[PDB]
RNA sequence: UUAAUAGGGACGGUCGGGGGCAUCAGUAUUCAAUUGUCAGAGGUGAAAUUCUUGGAUUUAUUGAAGACUAACUACUGCGAAAGCAUUUGCCAAGGACGUUUUCAUUAAUCAAGAACGAAUAGGGAUCGGGUGGUGUUUUUUUAAUGACCCACU
């Protein structure tokens, strides 16, 4: 329900102020991407860093497409890794504790958010099908 | 006694006080030098202490002027006087306080603060 | 007073941290 | 010597204020002070040099504390007899819940006032549900039929049987 | 009380961020200069990171929820 | 106060414990407000092991407008931690009848009230409480030093 | 000027308890309560019931030499009525009468 | 081809009497013991039942067992609901806010079925977060965290 989210400006070109290019960018991208930063951190890490208004608007292709062409794609979306990692943790936070019935209502509605999601991706086709996450 | 601060703690760390002064403690026989005791005199956890050694020590012997106003006002049978304190070399400010009692015993306070070491430390 | 003494005792910041 | 004191919320104080001359005439009956501080909200009762007898202190503490409550000043006064007796439940300390401590509240207070005022008929006292607390006044006898209602009705035990029960007790006391 | 066509800037700055009638950031960047060296450094004005300079890695501005908070070595220039 | 030696129409007492009447404590806890406390397990310089609590009540400030001034749940963390290093540091020093020199004028309480202000003011704090269970030893020697 | 003690007035329903005490509180002198004073087993806690008994304890006190008291007046308590009773309010006016002392008194109703 | 006042995900300070484990405190009740002491104590409209000189009840000192967080405690907070009140530590989970980070229709609603539970638009006050300040207060300490006053959402 509560609203927050990211205003991006009118404008699509930016800064009129930036000196360094694309190509400056580009660099810097593969060497983040190598040290095994996720594509979500990068933007995190380019916006406050440096200054950079949208990574797409000095470079017109995704940061995503940069990772695709150059040869950093990872095996998955970066969105479902976590949801990977969150799904284990809980259930490795539940084959400790066989009390915590509060964490077992927990569970389904992570599994549900993977399963709709499992279902978009591998018709998409970034996953082959016949993928399972159990 | 009533201060612009409430008193946190007199502490007696005279020689006396722990049983090694050399002549034992004889009523009004001041010409020995184990006579004055020396006391320490904490005030409250305040930030009314300056961040200058001088000020700080000065600060200390108007307070021990206050202490000597109070005293000198009501209790007459009490005597009292200041002497410098140089066996803290550069320190040019400490003042003792000196009180004669009628029981023929001299004390002398001095004013230790939470300023004092993060100056020192400082310097 | 107040901000020359801030600029002094965060001097002794520059060599605080440095 | 003694000396006793309470505190006020702020919806008794300005009428605690045009009270307390009246205040200080029935206590001044007995030679009691009170002092009415307004930055703190306390009331203080003390006993004097010139006092006669020291265990009317014990009831200008149930005035003041009967001041907490909210009871109405000449109701109040009476608790500076001889033959008047106080008390004060917590009712509080009965429901986690508000709304059940609403459903057997509200089941006691019966519909438009009838049913507790009916215990009133029954018992001779003063009742008054104040808020968190049962603040009740009276002979020695109603306070424990009071004290036995409502120690019965915070839990699952209905009102008509109390009803019904001193009203067969006092016609069988009229025989 | 007023037309939807052209509120004034006084009536339009008060309002949300997203309610606006074309959407746009309030965020902005400034130059930080820390006398530890002299180059200064284009931070955003929100932080989520530590961020330490370019050369003197020590730091520039510590994170919040909201607005960060720089340490106090600055001067700077909202461009 | 607890008896420890006799001596013919005389016998000499010691510290036992210290407690408020119920009138004090019950005069102070209003409506609208946060009630504070802490409690700490903490041995003299000679081995008397005692357990004293602590009070702590929150105050409104000038020209409040609210009708509450609670706290945030997370300074109450702020302010039992204060209250905790504080009582560690003024006990274990110079036997138990300085302690008592001290709980006489309240001194403890300005030392709570000066370093905790910082967080969120505060009103009455007191000590409430001290209790003793690990008396080491009879002990009379340091016993006479108290005696004139 | 005087020798002291603690009165200790527990009034309680259907029964009024006072016995003095020495300073200390272990030594008792003088147990008598209202109960005894008459024999209906109903105004147990009737103030002249109340008034009779703290006579007779301030007779006996009075006769071994105890002349100023402090008394603790003392409920029920716990999860009880917490008030005080019938024969607390006369008993203390009857033994105030007697001849002895009455100061700094307060309470010791168990209140948890 | 854009990045929905569609939806999902990451990050930052946080918030919560939300949950699990483990730990600490408190008086009160009961039982047992020791000491002072010696005729009644309980109960009800009485009456009765019970205990009692190997001492009942009351009093002072202990130990044991189980149970719960009393004034604060609210038309407030948290949780999907049933529900949730001592301190402290650990383990994850969650929401709002902020965000010029990211995916690109990934959406919604509901037989069968499973888990868990008997079984139109204003006004005032309040909670959490953020922003601003011709602002105060703690500052005889240089700073500052923090509470407060007012506006905005």
């Amino acid at each position: 329900k509560g609203i927050s989210s990211s205003a991006i400006p009118y404008s699509r070109n930016a800064p009129a102020w930036f000196k360094l290019s694309s190509e400056s960018v580009i660099e810097q991208i593969v060497k983040y991407a190598r040290k095994g930063l996720t594509p979500s951190q990068i933007g995190v890490l380019l916006r406050d860093a440096h200054g950079v208004t949208q990574a797409r608007v000095i470079t017109g292709n995704k940061i995503m497409r940069i990772l695709k062409s150059n040869g950093l794609a990872p095996e998955i979306p970066e969105d479902l890794y976590y949801l990977i990692k969150k799904a284990v943790s809980v259930r490795k936070h539940l084959e400790r504790n066989r009390k915590d019935k509060d964490a077992k209502f927990r569970l389904i509605l992570i599994e549900s958010r993977i399963h709709r999601l499992a279902r978009y991706y591998r018709t998409v086709a970034v996953l082959p099908p016949n993928w399972k996450y159990e | 006694m009533k201060l612009p601060l409430s008193v946190k703690s007199i502490l007696p760390v005279g020689s006396a006080f722990r049983y090694t002064s050399l002549c034992q403690p004889v009523p009004f026989a001041y010409s020995d030098p184990d006579f004055f005791q020396d006391v320490i005199l904490e005030f409250e956890t305040s930030p009314k202490w300056p961040d200058e050694i001088t000020s700080l020590e000065k600060a200390k012997t108007a307070f021990l002027l206050k202490i000597q106003e109070e005293l000198s006002a009501n209790s007459s049978t009490y005597r009292s006087f200041f002497s410098r304190d140089e066996s803290i070399p550069y320190n040019l400010e400490i003042v003792t306080l000196n009180i004669l009692t009628p029981e023929g015993y001299g004390f002398k306070f001095r004013v230790l603060t939470e300023r004092d070491e993060i100056l020192y430390l400082r310097a | 007073q107040e901000d020359v003494q801030s600029s002094i005792v965060d001097e002794d910041g520059f060599t605080l941290v440095v | 010597e003694s000396s006793f004191m309470t505190l006020f919320p702020k919806y008794r104080e300005s009428y605690l204020k045009t009270i307390w001359n009246d205040v200080t005439r029935a206590l001044d009956k007995h030679n009691i002070a009170c002092v009415l501080d307004l930055v703190e909200g306390s009331m203080t009762v003390k006993t004097t040099r010139k006092t006669y007898d020291p265990a009317i202190i014990l009831k200008a503490r149930d005035l003041i504390k009967l001041l907490a409550r909210s009871v109405p000043f000449p109701q109040a006064v009476k608790i500076l007899q001889d033959d008047m007796a106080c008390d004060v439940i917590k009712i509080g300390n009965f429901v986690t819940n508000k709304e059940r401590f609403v459903k057997r509240r509200q089941r006691l207070v019966g519909p438009n006032g009838n049913t507790l005022k009916a215990l009133e008929l029954l018992t001779k006292c003063y009742i008054l549900v104040q808020g968190n607390t049962v603040s009740a006044m009276g002979p020695f006898k109603g306070l424990k039929e009071v004290r036995r209602v409502v120690e019965d009705c915070m839990k699952n035990i209905h009102p008509i049987y109390h009803i019904k029960e001193l009203m067969i007790k006092r016609e069988l006391a009229k025989r | 009380v007023q037309d939807l066509l052209h509120p004034t800037a006084a009536s339009e700055a008060r309002k949300h961020k997203l309610k606006t009638l074309v959407q746009g950031p309030r965020s902005y960047f400034l130059d930080v200069k820390c006398p530890g060296c002299l180059n200064i450094t284009t931070v955003f004005s929100h932080a989520q990171t530590a961020v330490t300079c370019e050369s003197c890695s020590t730091i520039l501005c510590t994170p919040t929820g909201g607005k960060a908070k720089l340490s106090e070595g600055t001067s700077f220039r909202r461009k | 106060l607890r008896v420890d030696e006799v001596q013919g129409k005389n016998l000499l007492t010691n510290f036992h414990g210290m407690d408020f009447t119920t009138d004090k404590l019950r005069s102070m806890v209003r409506k609208w407000q946060t009630l504070i406390e802490a409690n700490v397990t903490v041995k003299t310089s000679d081995d008397y092991v005692l357990r004293i609590f602590a009070i702590a009540f929150t105050r409104k400030q000038a020209n409040q407008v609210k009708r509450h001034s609670y706290a945030q749940s997370s300074h109450i963390r702020a302010i039992r931690k204060v209250i905790s290093e504080i009582l560690t540091k003024e006990v274990q020093g110079s036997t138990l009848a300085q302690l008592t020199s001290k709980l006489i004028p309240e001194v403890i309480n300005k030392e709570i009230e000066n370093a905790t202000k910082d967080i969120f003011p505060l009103q009455n704090i007191h000590v409430r409480k001290v209790k003793l269970l690990k008396q080491p030893k009879f002990d009379v020697g340091a016993l006479m030093a108290l005696h004139g | 000027s005087q020798v002291f003690g603690v009165a200790r007035i527990y009034a309680s329903f259907n029964d009024t308890f006072v016995h003095v005490t020495d300073l200390s509180g272990k030594e008792t002198i003088a147990r008598v309560t209202g109960g005894m004073k008459v024999k209906a087993d109903r105004d147990e806690s009737s103030p002249y019931a109340a008034m009779l008994a703290a006579q007779d304890v301030a007779a006996k006190c009075k006769e071994v030499g105890i002349t100023a008291v402090h008394v603790k007046i003392r409920a029920t308590g716990g999860t009880r009525t917490k008030t005080p009773g019938p024969g607390g309010q006369a008993a203390l006016r009857a033994l105030a009468r007697s001849g002895l002392r009455i100061g700094r008194i307060e309470d010791v109703t168990p209140v948890p």
